[PDB]
DNA sequence: TTCAGCAGCAGGTACTCTTATTCAATATG
RNA sequence: CCUAAGAGUAC
DNA sequence: CATATTCTGCTGCTGAA
């Protein structure tokens, strides 16, 4: 789910780029580098608030280096995926182990096991799609799934969902 | 400690285990302590546009679905660069999955849940998904299960569905 | 003691 | 063996000397926090000679006849006697100095009077009188509230702990009682007016310079102390009725519940 | 304060210990015969209350270990009936400043 | 370390820079001269870096700061502009 | 040349820590190696080419260090684990001074 | 090239923390198992898999990558391997201890004997630091022969409280060689401790147990003191003729196979035990050779085995033979020359020495010039460059370089040059008794096989030109550079805190001389005055008037001292019997840089407190004592030479 | 009294041959050698046995025993002393580092 | 001792 | 109110050079 | 290449 | 016929009268 909270990162900066820019050079690199991007620690960090007055603090030069090591300290939007919680999200493909629905920037993998033995995979519709005698879902379709187990995978975290639980399914 | 070697309980939400980091109460960067606030989707979402636009302003200084995400991408091209990938994923489904519109409504939800004085956790859960009913809800997220007695989480799941907009 | 540090004793 | 006992002391940024451990092995840097190179032999005026002698060097009476000082000696020469309240400033320096007297005799039994402290007092003195080209002729343009309250504020400038605390401030007065009694030894009023024969700017220099110097002696932070003194004597060790020397160094460091010559001194 | 002429027995050393807060110190005779305290050596002791040993390890940052030790079976320690825990200033005619003030904590 | 850093109005510390305090800063700021640091000073024509940082500190334009260490892990930042060089 | 203990000494006495830092370190043996924060042991498998890092027994492959030690400090350490000891490096406090 | 980039963080080591392998913790970092002796296979060119040099645990060719990080030996730190005792052995140096954790703890039950209900167990159990616990807890534990299943109760010495107590009878526990023997009193039974039964009440001692004897729950729990399995290190630690811990290593493989195998075919307890003890003696040896009594394991030459205590213990072991002192770069060494013309803080150094010894300078917009033409002049020549280190790693050898062409230098590189004049080097005398023993010189390169330096710097260092050797250390970075000059440079060692006076002086020809020149009869005729003023470097120009001016003009040796001596300076020594006249030309008076009167010998010119030196360093700074080290050595040692001094056997006749 | 009398044993030995050395040296040494409450000497039994860091005791003698003293007990080496940074090739926290230098981005902004 | 300066004690 | 039984061997700091060798002897493929 | 021994060099 | 193996420097009692 969505939280904000503090993350510190630590920056290492060559001698060469001690100008009057530093402060902005340090915010410029805490982007391109935590802006987007997963970790098994802290799930997905999309953004980071207060960009205004980031806290960059001193900065020590590393003996023997030069180069100065800043912890800069900021608040981050965090998208952790977690066990056993339900959130929405939209069908993006469907195959026979399961669909691929996009919730947020992950894509969830619900099994076929997980499904409500009323609801059929159907690969003969194009595209395939998890029919059922009362709805279909198909691409571009909303669902609320129920997360039960996450792989932590530092490139990008991989989740698996159901929707066998009561009121669990397309809207 | 530094125990080498991790033993520890799998998360689960409904179990309320969020994690290690994911306590109820975190230490601010000035030095307190505060408690773990949990942003549902429409709050994330005003969160998010407010720390995009501040750092739209900053580099300057130094409705309806399609039209809004047209906006965002714009929005979101200009302040920040490459790698958005799962920024620009997460700002289109928040535009999709969106509860609540503007600062009034959000902060009338915000206030309103912290009058129920429930866990974060649980209060976000249910800002961030649209039920109908109160046994429905209930049934949705396991961490609501015998925390509020039925009659006033109807009542105030009533008050949210009447505060839920367009 | 031991030895050393018989016993005791002896 | 010496060197990696000591390996781990050092002077830290409160002018404790602590080991690696934290623990305090002085509170202060030699009890003086002051770096030996920086020190010189110096003589303490007050603790030596007569009594005669020491009233004659050091009191002045604006009032009586026995230890006046000559008119002729500073400006305002004729219109200071009869004085009274400059009489209590020279009555409490003269209480001051009796007071260094008795504590400097309590101090060193023997009333040896060449101790090493860090700044050179005379040297200062001759470079003012050098430096202003002190006629010996002209009365002095000081008047004597000014070298007393001089002589304070100076003694107040001298700061080897900086602290705000009693604890910190009690321990700076102690860290520099010794040479305070030095700076009043020398810079007394019958000797400034009369031995010297200071002027407003030199005897201003004079402070100024005494203050600098003092504060340039203080230790530096950093220091490694331990290692210093293991090196400085364990050296003159190698330079090496009673056991004497290398031995007795030996018996010293290795703690021996016998040596050779264990002697007894009765008085 | 108990003064014996020549030994206790163990048998009475046993019990020495009272109930709290109760402190029996034992002194034999021929060790009080010469004030120990009056030696040019022995410089000045002065028993800390609790709120100076808190001002001290407050203003020089110390913990209960870092001060230098003395040992509860010091003659000074014993004539001055320090417990364990305490501070004494020790006063010091030092040569360089001409007074130096150390702190010893009981053990 | 909020509680590590002691503010400035409280600092119990010397205001003079110390020899190894003078040392430290003239090498690093040379070293960062070697590696093309700017220069904060207007040069003479001197080229050795040790030179320059020894000029620059004589007018007292190094951006430094010390964080100088208690004991206890506290520490105090005096900046290098505010240090009295006295040595 | 042999930099010995008493010269090593000498210069503690001068106070120039970066200079004996750069005898004992740059002059001599300079060996990076990786450990991680959980155990500070040296079992860190670095595949630098393909950039991965990775104790096994931790189970953990985020959380690695790097540390400039010399290879001499590193063949004591090895022969401390070979002999039963385990010198754990970790890189932060667990407590105050 | 050193060591390629690393995405991993860079930290400084905080703390160190230290404890025992679990057996779990050994297979879990292990990469390998090893079960054959032999390092070699049949076709004795490749490394067995399963033997003791397991490619998985490192390489041990140049030629080829660990098999495990797929990095050279460069960069492989070595993977350990662990071997699988078939029966646990005691650690040698953890038997002790292991015989006093057993001693305190109950060899049936695995309980502590003594637990709080005893009255000196709470004073013993307070105790703060874990050694002095383990020590109280052991001294007053060991005379208890009972697991006291009832004790007195606390209360009142009444009634029985009980506690979790079996009631057997503890043995009394010596030591024979590597084992354990107890006897138990005889209700005396004598036994062997198996390993077994003590690694089994190790492991049932409650964790409140061992804690309480200094044992911590995560990182040493008393049952890791038992080897059940082997840590093997790696080939990087055991390089090869094989090592002996190579060799230890092939024993303990074979005597842990001969107990696998005696044990599964079944044999007589005999032969087991015969196995077991040479398993347990094998691991012991290898561990530590030098146990007290018990023969030292020889090697395959007859010869004792160096275990890994022995390879850690000594003056040339691992920590004072390789840690706290180990051999430096950038070093130089040769005998030493005393040169008059030499600055207090110059040392000569040789060409050769020079052109062998460099320093890396960054190349930067203010010196790419000079660097450049460094470049150019290449190696073979002084002053030139030695090696360009490129920013990507790679390293130009100015040697072999001129066949592919000039040499590019960009900002960021380093030119590893020779090192110049006014370059500073740390300059050692050994054994180096103190600081003053090991300064900060600048170079001076000079074209003779020895260093030189001034004579006024030997005291310090204790050194004389009768075959002393010094040593020379080159920094190789700007910190390190400017640290050797702003705090370890011989100007500023010039008065020591050893004895707050002067540790350098003027010594030998020079005082010789200076107390020669500073008689009354001396007189300096305008030509050799004229001399002795242009020697001075910083003479200002005005020649002083003759203190004789007719019927001849005549300078005397002190008019001609007093240039030398800087402007401003006072000193007033009273000698024995010395007044404001001086009969004897004793004593010593200088007015304001003018030696008014006193013959110049040790007591002023010499390392004495209150002296010269120390009058100037105190008033004008040490660079200034330094110059008049320089200026007093020129005009006395010119004086000198043009008047001449000797001594033959007339000299002491009488 | 001990160290009063052990600093004048050594000041005795030192001024036996006439040689002077400085009061805080001999100071510290008689500091250092009673600051434990009784007379530590400088001996393997004496300084070596204080629980002041693994690294830093075995460095002296008996190395091996310490350092099976140290796994057994779970020593923490906190590397505050000047041989644990020497064994571990980094900066000791003496003379120039016994302080930490930093950039301050508002200074460096002030000046240009 | 030591040896020298076994032990104590062995 | 008061005393006899032991036992184990390395040893300053740097540096140069030379010289021998690192099992022999017997059984078996 | 390792080990051991010996001879010395300056303290 | 070639290779495997046989000189200085410290410590802890309690039982029986
Ligand atoms: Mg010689
Ligand atoms: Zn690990
Ligand atoms: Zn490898
Ligand atoms: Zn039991």
């Amino acid at each position: 789910m969505f939280f904000i909270k503090d993350l510190s990162l630590n920056i290492t900066l060559h001698p060469s780029f001690f100008g009057p820019r530093m402060k902005q050079y340090l915010k410029t690199k805490l982007l391109e580098e935590v802006e987007g991007s997963c970790t098994g620690k802290f799930g997905y960090i999309l953004c980071v608030l207060d960009y205004d007055n980031i806290d960059i603090q001193r900065g020590r030069i590393l003996p023997t280096d030069g180069s100065a090591e800043f912890n800069v300290k900021y608040r981050a939007v965090v998208f952790k995926p977690f066990k056993g919680e339900v959130v929405d999200g939209t069908v993006v493909s469907c195959s026979q182990h399961g669909f691929e629905v996009q919730v947020g920037p992950m894509k969830v993998f619900v099994t076929k096991h997980l499904m409500p033995q009323d609801l059929t995979f159907n690969a003969g519709s194009n595209p395939p799609s998890y029919q059922s005698s009362e709805d279909v879902i198909t691409i571009k379709s909303r669902i609320r799934v129920k997360i039960e187990g996450c792989i932590s995978q530092v490139s990008s975290i991989h989740a698996i969902g159901s929707i066998k639980e009561d009121y669990l399914g397309a809207i | 400690r530094r125990r080498l070697k991790k033993v520890e309980e799998e998360e689960n939400a409904a179990t309320l285990q969020l994690g290690q980091e994911f306590q109820l109460k975190q230490i601010n960067h000035q030095g307190e302590e505060e408690e773990l606030i949990a942003l549902n989707l429409s709050e994330a979402r005003l969160v998010i546009k407010e720390a995009l636009v501040e750092r739209r302003r900053a580099f300057k200084r130094s409705e309806t679905r399609e039209k809004e995400l047209e906006s965002i991408d714009v929005l979101l091209e200009q302040t920040t660069g490459g790698n958005n990938k799962d920024l620009k994923n997460t700002m289109q489904y928040l535009t999709n999955f969106s509860r609540f519109r503007d600062q009034e409504t959000v902060g009338a939800v915000i206030q309103l849940l912290k009058s129920t004085g429930l866990h974060p956790f649980e209060v976000a859960q249910l800002g961030s998904l649209a039920c109908d009913t109160a046994d429905e809800a209930k049934t949705l997220i396991p961490s609501l299960n015998n925390k509020i007695s039925d009659d006033e989480l109807e009542r105030i799941l009533k008050e949210l569905s009447n505060l839920e907009t367009l | 003691t031991x030895p050393g540090v018989t016993x005791p004793g002896v | 063996r010496l060197v990696k006992a000591l390996e781990d002391i050092m002077v830290h940024y409160d002018n404790t000397t602590r080991n690696s451990l934290g623990n305090v092995i002085q509170f202060i840097y030699g009890e003086d926090g002051m770096d030996a190179a920086h020190i010189e032999k110096q003589s303490l005026d007050t603790i030596g000679g007569s009594d005669a002698a020491f009233e004659k060097r050091y009191r002045v009476d604006l009032l009586n006849t026995d230890h006046t000082l000559d008119p002729s000696l500073l400006e305002s020469g004729s219109e200071i006697l009869g004085d009274l309240k400059l009489q209590v400033l020279l009555d409490e320096e003269y209480k001051q100095l009796v007071k260094d007297r008795k504590f400097l005799r309590e101090v060193f039994v023997d009333g040896e009077a060449n101790w090493p402290l860090p700044v050179n007092i005379r040297r200062i003195i001759q470079n003012a009188q050098q430096t202003f080209h002190i006629d010996h002729t002209k009365p002095s343009d000081l008047t004597i509230k000014d070298i007393v309250l001089g002589v304070k504020d100076l003694q107040e400038n001298l700061l080897v702990l900086r602290g705000k605390n009693e604890i910190i401030q009690n321990a700076q007065r102690d860290a520099v009682t010794l040479f305070c009694c030095l700076l009043r030894s020398r810079l007394a009023t019958r000797r400034v007016l009369q031995e010297y024969r200071l002027t407003k700017q030199a005897f201003d220099w004079v402070l100024s310079n005494i203050e600098a110097q003092f504060l340039r002696s203080v230790v530096h932070p950093g220091e490694m102390v331990g290692v210093l003194a293991a090196q400085s004597i364990g050296e003159p060790a190698t330079q090496m009725k009673v056991t004497s020397g290398v031995p007795r160094l030996k018996e010293i460091l290795n703690v021996a519940k016998n040596m050779k010559t264990p002697s007894l001194t009765v008085y | 304060i108990f003064v014996y002429q020549n030994n206790i027995t163990p048998s009475a050393m046993k019990l020495v210990p009272s109930i709290p807060p109760a402190t029996i110190e034992t002194f034999n005779e021929a060790a009080l015969v010469v004030n120990i305290t009056h030696h040019e050596l022995v410089p000045k002791h002065i028993r800390l209350s609790s709120d100076e040993k808190r001002e001290l390890l407050k203003r020089y940052r110390l913990k209960e270990s870092q001060l230098p030790r003395i040992q509860r079976a010091d003659p000074v320690a014993l004539y001055l009936g320090l417990k364990r825990g305490e501070v004494v200033k020790i006063i010091r005619k030092s040569e360089t400043s001409g007074r130096y003030a150390s702190y010893r904590i009981c053990m | 370390l909020k509680e590590k850093a002691i503010p400035k109005d409280q600092r119990a510390t010397t205001p003079y820079m110390t020899k190894y305090e003078r040392a430290r800063i003239l090498g690093t700021r040379a070293l960062q001269i070697s590696m093309n640091a700017p220069v904060f000073v207007d040069l003479e024509g001197e080229t050795d870096p040790l030179r320059i940082a020894m000029k620059e500190l004589a007018e007292k334009k190094i951006p430094l700061v010390i964080r100088r260490y208690l004991p206890d892990g506290s520490f105090e930042d005096w900046s290098v502009e505010e240090l009295i060089v006295d040595l | 040349l042999r930099f010995g203990e008493m010269e090593r000494d000498c210069m503690i006495a001068h106070g120039a820590a970066s200079f004996l830092k750069e005898r004992l370190m740059e002059a001599s043996d300079a060996f990076r190696v990786h450990i991680c924060g959980i155990c500070g042991l040296m079992t860190v498998i670095a595949k630098l080419n393909h950039n991965q890092f990775e104790c096994k027994g931790c189970d953990n492959k985020i959380d690695i260090y790097q540390i400039h030690i010399p290879y001499a400090a590193k063949l004591l350490f090895q022969e401390l684990m070979a002999m039963n000891i385990t010198p754990r490096l970790y890189t932060d406090r667990s407590r105050d001074f | 090239v050193g060591q390629q980039y690393s995405s991993a963080p860079l930290r400084t080591v905080k703390e160190v923390q230290f404890g025992l392998f679990s057996p779990e913790e050994v297979r879990a970092i292990s990469v390998a198992k090893i079960r054959f002796p032999e390092t070699m296979d049949e076709t004795q060119t490749r490394a067995k898999i399963g033997g003791l040099n397991d490619p998985r645990l490192g390489s041990i060719d140049r030629n080829l990558k660990c098999q495990t990080c797929q990095e050279g030996m460069n960069e492989c730190p070595g993977h350990f391997g662990h071997i699988d005792l078939a029966k646990p052995v005691f650690h040698v140096g953890f038997i002790a201890k292991i015989k006093k954790v057993c001693e305190c703890v109950c060899m049936h039950c695995g309980k502590l004997l003594l637990d709080e209900h005893n009255e000196l167990m709470r004073q013993a159990l307070a105790i703060k630091d874990s050694k002095k616990r383990f020590a109280a807890i052991w001294t007053l534990c060991k005379t208890k022969m009972v697991c006291e299943t009832d004790v007195p109760s606390e209360d009142d010495p009444t009634q029985l409280v009980s506690r979790g107590g079996c009631g057997n009878t503890q043995p009394t526990i010596r030591k024979d060689g590597l084992k354990l023997v107890g006897s138990w009193k005889k209700d005396p039974e004598l036994r062997v401790l198996s390993t077994e039964e003590i690694l089994n009440i190790f492991k049932h001692i409650s964790v409140k147990d061992f804690t309480s004897l200094g044992f911590n729950e995560v990182f040493s729990r008393p049952e890791w003191m038992i080897l059940t399995c082997l840590p093997v290190p790696p080939p990087p630690v055991r390089p090869s003729g094989e090592d002996d811990l190579t060799f230890k290593l092939a024993d303990i493989l074979k005597a842990n196979i001969s107990l696998e195998t005696l044990e599964h075919n079944g044999a007589p307890h005999h032969a087991i035990e015969e196995a077991e003890s040479l398993l347990q003696f094998h691991v012991a040896t290898y561990m530590d050779n030098d146990i007290a009594g018990q023969p030292q394991a020889l090697q395959k030459s007859g010869r004792p085995v160096k275990s890994i205590r022995a390879r850690l213990k000594g003056k040339e072991g691992r920590i004072r033979g390789n840690l706290m002192g180990k051999r430096v770069d950038f070093s130089a060494r040769t005998v030493i020359s005393g040169d008059p013309n030499l600055e207090l803080d110059q040392v000569g150094v040789p060409k050769s020495i020079a052109k062998t010894l460099t320093y890396p300078e960054v190349v930067t917009p203010y010196n790419i010039d000079r660097l450049t033409q460094l470049v150019r002049n290449g190696p073979n020549e002084h002053p030139g460059a030695k090696y360009v280190i490129r920013d990507s790693g790679d390293r130009i050898d100015l040697r072999y370089s001129k066949r592919a062409g000039d040499i590019q230098l960009q900002y960021g590189w380093k030119v590893e040059r020779h090192i110049m004049d006014n370059d500073p080097v740390l300059f050692n005398r050994q054994p180096s008794l103190h600081k003053m023993s090991m300064m900060a010189h600048r170079v001076k390169v000079i074209p003779y096989s020895t260093f030189r330096l001034n004579l006024s710097v030997t005291s310090p260092y204790n050194a004389d030109f009768d075959g002393d050797e010094m040593n020379l250390h080159v920094p190789q970075s700007e910190e390190t550079r400017a640290e050797l000059s702003q705090l370890c440079a011989v100007p500023l060692q010039i008065v020591s805190p050893q004895s707050n006076k002067p540790c350098m002086g003027i010594v030998q020809d020079t005082l010789c001389g200076i107390r020669k020149l500073t008689l009354r009869d001396t007189f300096i005729e305008l030509d050799q005055v004229l001399n002795m003023l242009y020697w001075v470097p910083d003479w200002d120009g005005v020649i002083p008037t003759p203190a004789i001016i007719k019927p001849k003009p005549l300078w005397s040796g002190k008019q001609i001292l007093s240039v030398a001596i800087p402007n401003g300076i006072h000193l007033q020594r009273f000698d024995e019997g010395t007044t404001l006249l001086s009969p004897k030309d004793n004593g010593m008076l200088i007015i304001d840089g003018q030696i008014i009167f006193g013959v110049v010998e040790k007591k002023t010119v010499g390392s004495s407190n209150g002296g010269l030196i120390h009058v100037v360093t105190r008033e004008k700074g040490p660079q200034v004592c330094a110059k008049l080290f320089g200026n007093i050595q020129k005009v006395v040692n010119f004086w000198l030479l043009h008047n001449g001094f000797s001594t033959g056997i007339g000299d002491t006749i009488a | 009294a001990g160290r009063a009398a052990l600093y004048k044993e050594v000041y005795n030995v030192i001024a036996s041959d006439g040689s002077y050395v400085n009061y805080r040296h001999m100071a510290l040494l008689v500091d250092v050698m009673t600051t434990q409450g009784g007379l530590t000497s400088v001996t393997r039994h004496g300084f070596n046995r204080s629980n002041t860091g693994a690294l830093m005791r075995c460095s002296f003698e008996e190395t091996v025993e310490i350092l099976f003293e140290a796994g057994a007990s779970a020593e923490l080496d906190d590397c505050r002393g000047v041989s644990e940074n020497v064994i571990l090739g980094q900066m000791a926290p003496i003379g120039t580092g016994a302080f930490d230098v930093m950039i301050d981005e508002e200074s460096l902004v002030k000046y240009m």
